[PDB]
């Protein structure tokens, strides 16, 4: 039995080895009663404002859209203090780890923003972090991992398996089921299993807010459509959430293509996986026909996971938000641009939802369209990785 | 049928406690796992617990994740399993053998379809890793039509309310969890919480099998000794297979050896 | 002949080859236009909140002043787009640079902050971005080569001299006395010839106007002291200007000691060096005692440079502001204690700032004073030097 | 003394310009130098331009910058330029001699020391280069206490009010730049602006010399024509020096021969 609902639609639960359950309510039962504590609350805002820089900007571009007629605005995700959206809801995971008397905090990390984040707050409130990280990403996103050295968290490489954001997950699932009398599993996304998709929104929803407020403000409107990459869900269901009665607001998340649907090296589960239970939750997920669980691909690590949290799953099945993909062609090429044209370096993650956004525009050039994108993240992380793909292909 | 009752009845007869290890169906293939399942049984194991491979094991500590990792080196896949199950219970009529699933492969095609599956070869029980009591309701559903025992657990620090669903939406055995944590030799748990034993006893429960870091001999004993039904040995079995991978005869007889060993010391 | 007064006291002036002045002139004459046009300063307001992110963030540390009577806070400028103090005085010379129908610009960089500044303003605005660097920077400070070269601004590595700093800024200086008709020299610290030291003071100021409301809402009160650190001045003066009148406020500023200054290898010409003429400026700067110009040395690339603006030259001269020297490893240990107690990778520059500020509080910690460090910007372009030295002293 | 006076005078009763070579002192050594400025001399140099060498010379280009170097990697310092400004002037009473001068130079020891020490060795003009009008009360004045010719720069867009400055301040020659940027034979300037020249001539200005990118004889004769009293090679002439390196008898041959044919170029 839990306070809050576990399921959007069918989607969601708490798929765990019953060890877990206690932690999970005990966890559930904490941030009911935060979230109706002033002083708790007075905390979070603190640190959001004072520690991490919210409100966060936003941007209106005024050179990628030229000749068109798309109004494009950039919500700034990249100037929140570690770089990215990831740090919202771990100042909030944070306080609830000590509100629940925890002195440690194992987190899982792709991109490595999570894993700042995570390294970050702990250094900041004092607790003990370890991070799980796939072998692969300690490579393609090294930066954060000196970052997080340097902050005193420790980092663990995860050779298991493809050596990805699903290796590290089942790593730190693994370390909890022992860990949880004294360790929080900060979990970096809106998934796995009940509580964490609802408090990642909750701890997320700031996003969206102030850029209902900030669009109002600006254009005396809301937005046509808001658009978001998709990794596990969390910058996408943060920007959405204010939104989701705003019934002509159009909500469009963006999963991974990597190099085309067709090959089989994607991570699009929400559009072209198939219903499954794994990492918490009945999500939908890239699987074999036998039901084994299948490795992703994407050119960015934080896309590169073969599930999507249960929020996204049930807004799509009702229609209120609609999926696409992009490939990582198509991201570059968005990454580029932003950095040629409006002097922001964009996540690889980010330049997915700017892709689409550009497509839309490019599509269709004479729709009269207010476009939000949610730039979750700066692309420091990647430059090396960009640098040498453009050098290989000769540029 | 009513095989793991049947067991219970035996050894309570005999005064005597169960020993039941666990391995990886098709490790380190389809017909060296079948010698070493022959070579379990003759050397007096009581049941079987016997893993699907599963691509990500969370319950699950290296020595198994590699268990899994060797069958599917061997290709094995859940119909060869199905296969493996058949021709064990052809060979062996009254032995109780209980499944190790995570709960996707369970769902994949089909939930009922699954059980079903599992009646036909001659499973006793299912035990799904990830599906706590809270969600079982459809899982323990088609066990039950299916004339399979649906396994739960009770962990260390399981409540009443917790004790008295186990008690009833479970047959067969109840598994009573050693300590928190992943599968592993090496983490040897708690002593086998008499409180524990005993009311799931006062909620007239199936009878408690302790696992997770049971290794040794003495561990078994003081399992019975605590008033559990028997115990569970997998990472210290599956050890034996990893260390004897060039060496299947003195693979089978190290099996044998210790099987026979964790076997006399349930006696109690 | 000018607008306004080309000295503070006997330090500054306009000491460039004769074909310059009209160009200088000029930019003047730009600069008292745009700072009466409310158009322009409208322009410039808008640019440095929605997308430079201004105001940043005040951050008051809780961790490492513990157990002693100082209160720090950190205003936080690596929170600025671009990483650095160095967005601010960028912006608005990108719009001088369009008033005065220039379409390109040269600029010097040593951290690279600059030129990452100067690369995104030429991007947003429509300029064709040269940037000079010294090789030596171009190793040590690398990540930043990258984001300028991504942004589509040319990088010229300078191997002549110390191929640091200095040279950079001879070879921008060489390039402008043949291009001035079409290109703007961006020059990026509060130093060089007239104008320069005073648009950029101006253009940097709300750096302590913002601090003063900050405190003031915080505390109900003024600073006792604020601190940055000096590599020509910018940051520092930014912070200062709002605060020079307000007598009880001191202003200490941070020069680089390098190795130590018994060494010779030091940053440090405010209070070793001797008054001299060079980059266009008459100011203390490190020499020898022929008068050729000397050498400098610092860890940190962005106060690798012989010389210092003149309005910190005369404020020192009348006794209104004080300057220190910090070594290269009390800087390093500053660093290390920020990101493990606060969660804040800062600048090796800024490390230097903050390293002065703990030896204010270390050596009297009954003392009750209220401190403002200027962070002026994030330490990601240091991480990869700051690891290859902790890891070679064997941590 | 009326060094610069008394030249121009017999150049222009001679219907002559001034051909006038720019060498930095001490490089490729003070006697390799030294032998150098002599063999300028032999060849027809009507005045010298000496560079001191100055650690950041920002008016001059890669191939000055190299001679700068050259110097500096010889161990010439300011000292040693004096001493060999006082052995130039021993053996070359009448040639007017010009100092080019960085101002930290200049200003380090004290202005009018540095004035001072100009007057005892014979040295009949300096050239501060990144001292503009506006900054040089301090300069011109000991300049002109020290008789010595503070010579000061009338770039391509001077306007009415600095030549008029340019006019009233300056001494000895008026620099007449042919170009923007920094020194360099590649870099080739404009025709010598006639309009600058006839308004100098206007206000009395001292007579112009037309200096940067001048490399060749017929851009001496060209500077001539428009009315210049003649003009400043610089790169061109250390070029031939930094080719000739390890070959100091076919540098002072090919030196002589460049002298030579820009010296004819001026007759005109
Ligand atoms: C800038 C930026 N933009 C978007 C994303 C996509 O993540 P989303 O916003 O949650 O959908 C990331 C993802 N980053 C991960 C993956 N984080 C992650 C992803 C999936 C499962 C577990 C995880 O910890 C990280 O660990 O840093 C990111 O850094
Ligand atoms: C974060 C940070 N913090 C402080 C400093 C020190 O510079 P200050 O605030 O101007 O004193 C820098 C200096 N950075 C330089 C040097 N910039 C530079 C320095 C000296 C002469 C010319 C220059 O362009 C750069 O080019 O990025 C910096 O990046
Ligand atoms: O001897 P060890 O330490 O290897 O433990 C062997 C256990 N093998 S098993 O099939 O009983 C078994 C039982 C339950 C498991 O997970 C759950 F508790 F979450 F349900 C996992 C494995
Ligand atoms: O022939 P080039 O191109 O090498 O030019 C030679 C010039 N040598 S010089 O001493 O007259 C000379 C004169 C003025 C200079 O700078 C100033 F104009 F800013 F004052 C620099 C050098
Ligand atoms: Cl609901
Ligand atoms: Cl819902
Ligand atoms: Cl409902
Ligand atoms: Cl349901
Ligand atoms: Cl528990
Ligand atoms: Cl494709
Ligand atoms: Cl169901
Ligand atoms: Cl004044
Ligand atoms: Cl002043
Ligand atoms: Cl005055
Ligand atoms: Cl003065
Ligand atoms: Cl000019
Ligand atoms: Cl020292
Ligand atoms: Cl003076
Ligand atoms: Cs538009
Ligand atoms: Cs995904
Ligand atoms: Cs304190
Ligand atoms: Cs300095």
């Amino acid at each position: 039995t839990t306070l809050l609902n576990p399921y959007f639609g069918e989607f969601g639960g708490m798929y765990v080895p019953q060890i877990l359950m206690p932690a999970l309510n005990q966890l559930e039962e904490a941030f009911v009663s935060a979230q109706k504590d002033p002083e708790f609350q007075a905390q979070f805002a603190d640190l959001l404002k004072n520690y991490a820089g919210r409100p966060t900007a936003l941007t209106k571009c005024q050179n990628i859209t030229a000749g068109t007629r798309t109004t494009l605005y950039l919500k700034r995700e990249d100037l929140l203090h570690g770089g990215a959206h990831k740090t919202n809801q771990v100042l909030g995971q944070a306080l609830l780890a000590k509100r629940m008397g925890k002195s440690e905090i194992i987190a899982e990390t792709g991109a490595g923003q999570h894993g700042v984040a995570s390294a970050l707050a702990s250094a900041l409130l004092g607790l003990k972090c370890r991070i799980y990280m796939g072998a692969k990403d300690v490579e393609r996103q090294s930066p954060n991992v000196f970052r997080m050295r340097l902050m005193g968290a420790e980092v663990i490489p995860v050779h298991s398996g493809s050596a990805t954001l699903k290796d590290a997950c089942n790593e730190a699932l693994r370390d909890w089921s022992g860990s949880y009398e004294t360790a929080h599993y900060m979990l970096g996304t809106a998934a796995g299993p009940h509580p964490y998709p609802t408090i990642v929104r909750e701890f997320q929803r700031m996003i969206g807010e102030e850029t209902k407020a900030q669009i109002l403000d600006k254009e005396g409107r809301l937005p046509d459509a808001v658009i978001a990459c998709v990794g596990g869900g969390s910058n996408a269901i943060g920007m959405f959430a204010d939104f989701i009665n705003d019934t002509s607001v159009g909500l469009i998340g963006v999963e991974p293509g990597g190099h085309g649907i067709e090959t089989g090296e994607h991570g699009a589960p929400l559009k072209h996986g198939r219903v499954g239970i794994y990492f918490g939750m009945k999500a939908p997920m890239m699987q074999t026909a036998d039901g084994q669980i299948e490795e992703s691909y994407s050119i960015s690590a934080g896309l590169d996971f073969p599930s999507v949290g249960p929020q996204h799953a049930y807004l799509n099945s009702i229609g209120r938000a609609d999926y696409v993909s992009i490939t990582d062609d198509e991201a570059l090429e968005a990454f580029k641009t932003l950095c040629r044209h409006e002097g922001i370096i964009p996540a690889l993650e980010s330049s997915h939802a700017l892709a689409h956004a550009l497509k839309m525009m490019r599509e269709q050039p004479e729709k009269e369209q207010l476009l939000v994108v949610n730039l979750s993240g700066r692309g420091d992380k990647d430059i090396f990785t960009v640098h040498d793909i453009l050098k290989a292909r000769g540029e | 049928m009513e095989r793991y009752e049947n067991l219970f009845a035996q050894l309570n007869d005999r005064r005597e406690g169960a020993f039941v290890p666990f391995v990886t169906l098709g490790d380190p293939g389809i017909e060296q796992s079948l010698k070493i399942i022959d070579t379990l049984i003759d050397a007096g194991a009581d049941a079987l617990e016997l893993g699907v491979p599963f691509s990500d094991p969370l319950a699950d500590g290296p020595t198994i994740q590699n268990a899994n990792l060797r069958a599917f080196a061997a290709g094995v896949t859940p119909a060869q399993c199905f296969e493996m199950l058949a021709l064990i219970r052809e060979k062996h009529p009254t032995i109780p053998i209980g499944l190790l699933m995570y709960a996707n492969l369970v769902f994949n095609n089909g939930i009922d379809a699954f059980y079903a599956r599992c009646e036909q070869v001659g499973v006793d029980s299912v035990l799904v890793a990830d599906v706590p009591v809270e969600e079982s309701a459809p899982f323990r559903q088609a066990a039950l039509r299916h004339n399979i025992a649906p396994i739960f657990i009770c962990p260390p620090n399981a409540d009443d309310d917790l004790l008295r669903q186990v008690a009833s939406y479970g047959r067969g055995y109840t598994y009573l969890l050693s300590r928190s944590g992943v599968t592993g030799a090496e983490n040897r748990g708690a002593l086998p919480l008499h409180h524990l034993i005993e009311k799931l006893k006062e909620y007239h429960a199936a009878p408690a099998l302790q696992g997770f870091g049971i290794s040794s001999p003495e561990q078994v004993s003081a399992a019975v000794r605590a008033g559990a039904a028997g115990a569970i040995s997998g990472s210290a079995i599956v050890k034996i297979i990893e260390k004897n991978l060039a060496s299947p005869k003195q693979m089978l007889a190290e099996l044998r050896s210790f099987v026979s060993a964790m076997k006399a010391a349930s006696r109690a």
